[PDB]
């Protein structure tokens, strides 16, 4: 209808994205020390 | 195959701990663009069930779309890659802890190999 | 073959995005495009292969496959461009979706060094040709049409499947370069049997097999003309590339289990010209040569012989060029006449020139007239049927006769003759129809030139 | 029998509009003149004058990597050497003998 | 001059209960368009 | 947050917004009567919510601009035609009278919804009841065919039977003489082509059917022409009549959540307005349906949902 | 009802089929199959009318049956080994019976006349969780004692319901009995890998899933339950029938569509036991199946029907509800081919 941009879910959407990919950024990193670790590369 | 009864398993965990032991699959897998693609597509149909302008309506529900299937698909992929790596494990260990069943073959040579032959006419 | 491959995925966003008045354009320069990127694709060595990676590899049996394939697509948008002026952008962009899917399916089947891959793309080239068919067709006829094409195609290659994962299961690998290596005979059993019509089968009903070919008249009367052409020139090839890379793991039962083909083939050839003589449509009467055509292919690869594979080839690529011709010949008549049939239009010679000289370019060459290509696959195939019996000739010399015949009678009685009075709308042939003939027809005289590039591996 | 004989509301068969009539010099491609006359330029470039002829110099050209006249050299430098040394040219068996190994029949 | 689209002859063969009408199924009637019938 | 299982499992109860008032009432009347300016003051008198008589583009006030649009894309039928050629050799007499029924069925759930969202009653003119006289009169004077009453008994059956008939009926009677008078005075060029059979047929098809059955569960008023211009005495009638026989005591807050869920979202409400059943009137063919569709895709706002349109002015598309 | 007691019996009916699956006691899977009877009746009768009731009491009559079929198992088998544990029968008899009543719950043939009439008495909603959740505890069951259960019996029943589901579809007009031959078919091609591989079942049981949850949204989204109401609806919402094509292209097994991929790999599995005549009758049967979703498709998006007058008004509103998750599971539905060996994650 007379519906304005909801900021709200717009905020919230972002974030949960944002939050997601830093997350998983920040997995991958840790998983591959890990791996290094273990097989004694690094 | 039916690995649900192997012993020392955890009943309900994604990923056990030996499971790190393997390399994470990177970033930039195909079958990761793969799940990104999927996501596109799901924020494409979202837009046209809506009655939305499909390709710019929501950026922001296109980019969750993508994230979440990009996130899910990375996991995904790590299991997939140590169950197989458990198969293969398994495999190995069976073959070799069973000599007798798996005797090594008898190499030999084409020269002393009689293969009938059969034309064609 | 990325190189390939991933352009002609491009081609959907460039399509998605472009003008409402633009789209054509487009689609036709940038498959233009495509097709001389294929062309390097051609120089071939007398060694294996262009093994690109472990997904796709390349012959010099799919090379002239693939490049008629990527040439084709141009062809297709123009003349599809005439009788989709009234429809709505978004179905118009839908309708060079499908060809362009159709179109990137070929492509990825040509190579497919895996044959569950090749089956999967080969059954996945199923669905845009239904929906073109089923969609945007003319007649009533169309919904019996798709029904036909799926299900006649799809009931022989269900037991494909099956054979296919049984010899994964017994061999080991499916793909084809170590099929090849590995090989080793068939012996003499039932299953062995079973298991070589399950591998047969799938592909000739798809050439398609005298017996088997009902669905063939139907499915290119009823489709448009883009859906004609891509049926005529590009999808019954399928089968006999699918029939030339499979039999190589067939042998020795093969020797003995081509007898039944064989005969229903060099007798189909003969009926199926002779039905071409007493025929009302247009339409039909082009499904019926082409019916005979790949009749006379199968011969030829169930011969197996040099000779028979060079000339397979061959015939594969002329037949297509010269399909597509006549068909693209047809639809402009029709598109004018708004009748499709022979003798409703007669004389049209005296109205258009030049359509003439096309129709009697077309009809020479499908007349296989030396020293075009036609008749080179089909001379290639004569003498080895010869090696292989002395009396193939009797049928094959019947078979020529009949299709000089029924060629020059589609010439003249659409061509020669007086013009009907009653008929008064023959507008001047526009310059997309010529140069859509020019087009269809010069790689012809080219490839006449250099018969070494479509003969296949075995030259 | 007051039924009004039309099973349902339609349009009219439209007449097939003439591309020649509103515009001659028309080029069968659109009706709009300029991306019509476009349409025909792009057509004729990309398809006569680039693939058409620089594809066909293109394959024309083609290095010889099927090797043929590798194998012209290599046949004729055999025949020189075979019939100098008074060889027999072709030889019957393609493998030779000493190499393969048939397994003795007694029978 | 135009595609063929179906007509109301065409449509009406899936307006009834079932495909392929028999003797014994010409007397059943197609359920009501809502799921109610009358409480007679 | 719009209303909802949600809304109804924290606050949202309707019980509490009805307070006596609501007293939803139908003013119907013969054609070219006074019950227009009757139902005016009655609603003006008691604090209701007027709704004017639903006509042919009564929908297009609704959605989008209250601007009507073109008749084709919008009724394909005209009153005027029906007035001239009632025996139209093209169907245009039932294509009217459908036309008018789902309009009055949507002014129907519109005034539904708002009494159950606000409290606040309505008054309506002739509903989606009483709506059959005038198909008993056109078919009586054969200007429809049988059948064409059976698709529309079927049509109004199925959707009539999900809502809750008025409280009040007023009825305002007027002798045929004195209407036909009454339209030679309006000036209206079509309107002196009504036949006095025509108006005979709409009124004793009011009072042999419609009046009984109104009266069997509710509160019927007939009043005369004289009567009837005196709202006073009508408002004090109205307060006076006590509703104890309808379903309306009988409703729950349960059942009326339901209802509040079935008013709104209107497409449910239209859903058995195009049974597929193939009148010569009605059907439409597939290129006509194709053309017209198109052609109303076309309209300013009317491509996309109502706040993604970029031509009206709509902006910050890329985050809605 | 009440939206609250509609939640809790919902919950009711998700608890039950929880407590089925993650119990290893017989008489705990008993009660867990008891408590999704006792809540799922009301769900189907939510829209009160006498073919729901009569849908609702054909449903409560074949289960409780197939309950007690399936007690009276669980009592011999406790006879002859006193093992209150689920794990292999220890006796043909009780193994039969149980086969029987976990065939009379999930619906496959000769037990599989209550489906259609039940799908068809019962709403939109009410058809979409029973065709789908309820298959969910006893293939669970079904799957825990796979050792077991004799290898004639089952493959029969599987055979006998793709062929049922398979003639019986060409024949029905409404969709809602469309979908339960079709669901019929379906379990019998996923109960035909039990013996084999139980990972294949989960496979297939997850496709079918996804699948029938996406044509039943497309379903209640155009609001239509006869083949000429579903045609009618191309006039207002193009794209819903486009969707909806491929959504059924998908669901008859066409590649290179997600469809393709459990029946191909179901095969695949088949074939490592010298099983080959099977799979191959069972291909040559979903051809069936294929026929009737392309007849559905020819009625609904590829040829345009005629449509009513009043449909003009239909263009002017827009659908207000929305349904959450219809993209991902058409999505999810169609283009989910290319990451087929994820199935080893043991889904
Ligand atoms: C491969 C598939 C890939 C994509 C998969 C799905 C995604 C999109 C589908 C959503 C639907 C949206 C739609 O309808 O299109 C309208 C829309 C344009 O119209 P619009 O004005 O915006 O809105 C109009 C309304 O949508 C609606 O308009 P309308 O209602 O007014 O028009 C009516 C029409 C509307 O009906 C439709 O348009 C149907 C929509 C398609 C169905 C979706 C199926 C879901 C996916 C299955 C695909 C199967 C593939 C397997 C092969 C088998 C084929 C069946 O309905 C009909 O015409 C009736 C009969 C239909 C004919 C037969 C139907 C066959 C459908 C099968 C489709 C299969 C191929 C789909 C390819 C993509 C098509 C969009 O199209 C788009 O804009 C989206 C296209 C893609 C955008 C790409 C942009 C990104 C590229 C730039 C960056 C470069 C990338 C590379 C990066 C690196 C470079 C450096
Ligand atoms: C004989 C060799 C001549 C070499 C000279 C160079 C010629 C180059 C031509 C290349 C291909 C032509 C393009 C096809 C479409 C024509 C365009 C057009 O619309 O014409 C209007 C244009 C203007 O006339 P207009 O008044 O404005 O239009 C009024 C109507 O069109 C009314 O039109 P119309 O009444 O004037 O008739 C049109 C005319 C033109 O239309 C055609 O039919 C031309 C196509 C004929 C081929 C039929 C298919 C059979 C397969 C043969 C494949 C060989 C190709 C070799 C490589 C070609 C490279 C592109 O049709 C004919 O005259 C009947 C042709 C039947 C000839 C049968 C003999 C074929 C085998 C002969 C031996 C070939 C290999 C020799 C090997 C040993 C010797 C070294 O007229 C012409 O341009 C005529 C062109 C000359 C005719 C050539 C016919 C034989 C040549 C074939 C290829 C040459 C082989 C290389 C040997 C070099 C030494
Ligand atoms: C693998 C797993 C496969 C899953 C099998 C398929 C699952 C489908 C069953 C889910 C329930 C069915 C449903 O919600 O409607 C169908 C629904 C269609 O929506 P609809 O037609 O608009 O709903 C009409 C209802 O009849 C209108 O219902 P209402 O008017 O009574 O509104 C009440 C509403 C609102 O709920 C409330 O009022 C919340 C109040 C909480 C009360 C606390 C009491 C606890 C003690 O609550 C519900 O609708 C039921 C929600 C139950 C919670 C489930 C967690 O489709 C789906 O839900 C698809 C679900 C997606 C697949 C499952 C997850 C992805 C994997
Ligand atoms: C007088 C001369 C007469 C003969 C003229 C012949 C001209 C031939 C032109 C046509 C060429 C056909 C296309 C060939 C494409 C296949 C080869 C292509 O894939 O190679 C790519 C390279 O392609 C070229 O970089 C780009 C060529 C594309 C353009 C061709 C020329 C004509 C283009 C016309 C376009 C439109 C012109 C403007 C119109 C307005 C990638 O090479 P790469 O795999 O890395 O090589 C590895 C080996 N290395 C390391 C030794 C290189
Ligand atoms: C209709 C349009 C065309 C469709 C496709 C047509 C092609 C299908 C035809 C099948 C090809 C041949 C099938 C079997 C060939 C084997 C040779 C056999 O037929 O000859 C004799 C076999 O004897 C009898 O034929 C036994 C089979 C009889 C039953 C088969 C049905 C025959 C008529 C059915 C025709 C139906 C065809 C179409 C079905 C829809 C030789 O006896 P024997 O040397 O000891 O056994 C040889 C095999 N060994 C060595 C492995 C043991
Ligand atoms: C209008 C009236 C007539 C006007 C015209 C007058 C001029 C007459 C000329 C017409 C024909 C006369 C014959 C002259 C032939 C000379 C050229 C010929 O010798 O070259 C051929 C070469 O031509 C090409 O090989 C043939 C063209 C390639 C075919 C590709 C088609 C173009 C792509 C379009 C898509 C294809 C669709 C089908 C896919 C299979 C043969 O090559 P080759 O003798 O060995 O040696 C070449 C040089 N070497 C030694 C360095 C190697
Ligand atoms: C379309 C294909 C189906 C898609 C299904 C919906 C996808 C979204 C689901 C969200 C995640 C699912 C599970 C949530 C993760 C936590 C649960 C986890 O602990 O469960 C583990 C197990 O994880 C799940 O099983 C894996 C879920 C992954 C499903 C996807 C596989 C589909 C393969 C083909 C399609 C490729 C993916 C397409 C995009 C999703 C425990 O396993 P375990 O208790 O020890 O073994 C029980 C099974 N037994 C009894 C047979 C031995
Ligand atoms: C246009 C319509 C065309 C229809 C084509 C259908 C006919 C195709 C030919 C038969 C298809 C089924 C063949 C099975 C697939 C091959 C698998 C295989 O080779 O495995 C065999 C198994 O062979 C079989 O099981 C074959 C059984 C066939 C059952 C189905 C019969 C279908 C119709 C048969 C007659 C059709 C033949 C002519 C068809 C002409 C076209 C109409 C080996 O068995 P093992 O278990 O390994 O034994 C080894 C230990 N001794
Ligand atoms: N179902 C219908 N069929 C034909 N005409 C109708 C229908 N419903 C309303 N109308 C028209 O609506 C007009 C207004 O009705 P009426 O109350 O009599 O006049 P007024 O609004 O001035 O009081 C009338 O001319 C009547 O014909």
């Amino acid at each position: 209808p007379h519906g304005s941009p909801d900021w709200l879910k717009v905020g919230l959407t972002l974030g949960t994205s944002v939050f997601l990919w830093i997350y998983l950024i920040k997995q991958h990193k840790e998983d591959v020390l890990e791996y290094k670790r273990r097989n004694g590369l690094e | 195959t039916m690995m649900s009864g192997r012993p020392g398993r955890v009943p309900l965990q994604f990923l056990p701990n030996e499971a790190r032991s393997l390399p994470p699959p990177k970033l930039t897998d195909p079958r990761l663009v793969y799940m990104g693609f999927l996501g596109y597509c799901s924020g494409l149909i979202d837009n046209a069930i809506r009655r939305r302008p499909v390709v710019s309506a929501g950026l922001h529900r296109q980019l969750l779309y993508v994230t979440s299937f990009v996130f899910f698909g990375y996991y995904l992929l790590k299991r997939q890659d140590y169950m197989y790596a458990l198969r293969d494990h398994d495999m190995f260990a069976y073959v070799k802890s069973h000599p007798e069943d798996f005797p090594e073959k008898d190499k030999k040579t084409y020269g002393e190999i009689l293969e009938e032959f059969h034309p064609v006419r | 073959m990325l190189k390939i491959i991933i352009p002609t995925t491009m081609l959907l966003p460039m399509t998605w995005m472009s003008k409402h008045n633009m789209i054509w354009i487009n689609a036709t320069v940038h498959s233009l495009l495509i097709s001389l990127i294929s062309l390097s694709l051609l120089n071939q060595l007398g060694e294996n292969s262009l093994n690109f990676s472990l997904t796709f590899f390349s012959d010099s049996l799919s090379a002239p496959l693939l490049v008629l394939t990527t040439w084709l697509l141009p062809l297709m948008l123009m003349a599809s461009q005439s009788h989709l002026s009234k429809e709505t952008t978004t179905r118009k962009k839908l309708y060079i979706t499908m060809l362009i899917l159709l179109q990137l399916f070929l492509i990825m089947t040509f190579t497919a060094t895996e044959l569950i891959l090749f089956y999967i793309l080969f059954e996945a080239t199923l669905v845009p040709t239904l929906i073109i068919i089923t969609r945007w067709g003319n007649q009533t006829e169309r919904l019996n049409a798709g029904l036909y094409f799926l299900f006649y195609t799809l009931a022989g290659s269900l037991p494909l499947l099956v054979a296919l994962v049984y010899i994964q299961n017994t061999t080991g690998s499916l793909n084809f370069l170590i099929i090849h290596y590995w090989s080793h005979p068939l012996s003499n059993s039932w299953s062995n049997i079973f298991m070589w019509l399950a591998c047969i089968m799938a592909f000739m009903v798809k050439m398609p097999l005298y017996g088997l070919h009902l669905w063939l008249p139907k499915a290119h009367v009823e489709a448009p003309i883009a859906g004609s052409m891509v049926l005529a020139a590009v999808l019954l090839k399928l089968g006999g590339y699918g029939m030339m890379r499979i039999t190589t793991i067939l042998n020795p039962l093969t020797n003995y289990m081509a007898y039944p083909f064989l005969m229903l083939s060099m007798w189909g050839m003969i009926m199926t010209s002779s039905i071409c003589l007493r025929q009302t449509d247009l339409k039909s009467l082009i499904a019926y040569s082409s019916v005979s055509h790949m009749a006379l292919v199968i011969v030829a690869i169930m011969i197996q012989t040099p000779w028979s594979f060079m000339g397979a080839t061959a015939l594969m690529i002329a037949h297509g060029l010269t399909s597509s011709m006549l068909f693209c010949l047809a639809n402009t008549n029709y598109e004018r006449v708004h009748s499709r049939t022979m003798i409703l239009a007669r004389g049209l010679q005296t109205l258009l020139p030049l359509m003439a000289t096309w129709w009697l370019v077309a009809s020479l060459t499908n007349l296989a007239l030396p020293p075009s290509i036609n008749l080179i696959g089909e001379l290639f195939i004569i003498t080895a049927s010869f090696s292989w019996s002395n009396i193939t000739i009797i049928l094959m010399g019947m078979n020529m006769m009949i299709t000089a015949l029924y060629s020059l009678y589609m010439l003249i009685t659409t061509q020669r003759g007086k013009y009907t009075h009653h008929i008064n709308n023959i507008k001047p042939s526009f310059t997309r129809e010529n140069a859509l003939m020019a087009l269809h027809i010069l790689p012809l005289l080219l490839l006449t030139l250099n018969p070494k590039m479509i003969l296949g591996p075995l030259y | 029998p007051p039924e009004p004989t039309i099973r349902l509301q339609e349009d009219p068969d439209p007449e097939d509009e003439n591309l020649y009539e509103k515009n001659p010099d028309s080029h069968g491609y659109d009706k709009d003149p300029i991306v019509d006359l476009w349409n025909m330029r792009v057509v004729f470039f990309f398809g006569f004058s680039i693939v058409l002829v620089l594809g066909s110099t293109f394959v024309a050209y083609l290095p010889d990597y099927r090797m043929q006249e590798w194998a012209r050299r290599e046949a004729e430098r055999l025949v020189k050497y075979r019939e100098a040394n008074g060889l027999p040219l072709m030889e019957s068996n393609c493998f030779d003998p000493n190499k393969i190994q048939l397994p003795e029949d007694e029978d | 001059a135009r595609q063929w689209q179906p007509d109301v002859e065409w449509a009406e063969q899936f307006g009834g209960a079932v495909m392929y009408p028999t003797k014994e199924t010409a007397h059943w009637k197609p359920p009501p368009w809502n799921d109610v019938d009358p409480p007679k | 947050l719009q209303y909802g299982p949600l809304a109804f499992v924290l606050g949202e109860r309707t019980t509490r917004k009805l307070t006596e008032t609501s007293k939803v009432i139908t003013v119907d009347g013969n054609i070219c009567s006074g019950k227009g300016r009757l139902a005016r003051e009655i609603a003006e008198k008691l604090g209701l919510r007027h709704f004017p008589e639903a006509g042919i583009h009564y929908a297009d006030s609704t959605t989008g601009d209250g601007k009507p649009l073109d008749v084709q894309l919008s009724g394909n039928c005209s009153l005027e035609k029906f007035y001239d050629d009632p025996k139209s050799n093209d169907g245009n007499s039932y294509r009217l009278q459908s036309w008018l029924y789902a309009s009055r069925l949507l002014q129907y759930a519109d005034a539904l919804e708002h009494l159950l969202s606000t409290g606040q009653g309505v008054v309506l003119e002739r509903s989606i009841y009483s709506d059959f006289v005038f198909l008993e009169a056109m078919y009586r004077q054969g200007f429809i065919r049988k059948q064409c009453v059976e698709h529309y008994n079927e049509v109004k059956k199925v959707t009539a039977c999900e809502y809750l008939p008025p409280h009040v009926v007023v009825y305002v009677d007027v002798p045929v003489p004195e209407i036909q008078s009454r339209i030679q005075k309006k000036g209206n060029p079509h309107e002196m082509k009504i036949t006095a059979a025509y108006l005979q047929d709409i009124e004793n098809a009011y009072k042999k059917t419609f009046l009984p059955e109104m009266s069997e569960k509710c509160e019927v008023l007939q009043y005369s022409a004289r009567e009837a211009e005196d709202a006073e005495k009508v408002v004090e009638d109205i307060e006076y009549l006590k509703c104890d026989k309808g379903p309306w005591p009988d409703q729950d807050d349960r059942t009326f959540h339901r209802l509040r869920m079935l008013v709104q979202n209107k497409l449910e409400v239209l859903n058995y307005t195009t049974i597929p059943v193939y009148l010569p009137e009605i059907t439409i063919g597939a290129h006509q349906s194709d053309r017209v569709f198109q052609k109303f895709t076309e309209l300013p706002g009317r491509k996309y949902s109502p706040g993604y349109n970029e031509d009206v002015g709509d902006k910050w598309i890329w985050l809605k | 009802m009440n939206p609250i007691i509609y939640t809790t019996l919902i919950m009711t009916v998700m608890s039950g089929t929880m407590l089925v699956m993650i119990s290893s006691h017989w008489l705990l899977i008993w009660i867990g199959f008891e408590m999704n009877l006792l809540a799922m009746i009301p769900v189907l009768m939510k829209n009160f009318n006498p073919r729901a009731t009569e849908a609702a009491t054909k449903y409560f009559l074949t289960q409780a049956t197939a309950s007690m079929m399936l007690m009276m198992a669980i009592i011999i088998n406790l006879l002859y080994s006193g093992q209150w544990t689920i794990t292999k029968m220890f006796n043909p008899v009780a193994m039969t019976m149980m086969t029987m009543a976990l065939a009379m719950k999930l619906g496959l043939s000769p037990f599989h006349f209550w489906v259609p009439e039940v799908t068809q008495g019962i709403s939109l909603q009410a058809g979409l969780l029973l065709l789908t959740w309820q298959k969910l505890a006893p293939l669970s069951v079904l799957c825990q004692i796979s050792q077991s259960i004799n290898p004639n019996l089952m493959l029969t029943m599987a055979m006998l319901s793709i062929l049922i589901g398979g003639w019986g579809g060409l024949n029905q007009t409404q969709l809602r009995k469309i979908m339960a031959y079709s669901s019929i078919a379906h379990m019998g091609w996923m109960t035909a890998v039990l013996p084999y591989n139980t990972t294949m079942t989960i496979l297939n049981l997850l496709i079918y899933i996804t699948m029938t949850l996406a044509m039943f949204m497309l379903l209640i989204h155009s609001s239509a339950t006869t083949t000429l109401s579903l045609s009618h609806t191309w006039n207002k919402m193009p794209v819903i029938t486009s969707l909806m094509m491929v959504t059924l292209l998908s669901m008859g097994g066409l590649p290179p569509l997600s469809g393709f991929m459990p029946k191909w790999m179901i095969i695949q599995e088949m074939t490592k036991n010298e099983s080959i005549i099977m799979p191959t009758l069972m291909a040559m049967t979903a051809l069936l199946n294929l026929y009737f979703y392309m007849r559905l498709a020819y009625s609904s998006s590829l040829t345009m029907f005629p449509s009513t007058n009043n449909m003009k008004m239909k263009w002017q509103f827009e659908h207000t509800k929305q349904m959450k998750l219809l993209p991902t599971m058409i999505v999810l539905s169609t283009l989910v081919l290319p990451m087929t060996p994820a199935l080893s994650s043991l889904n």
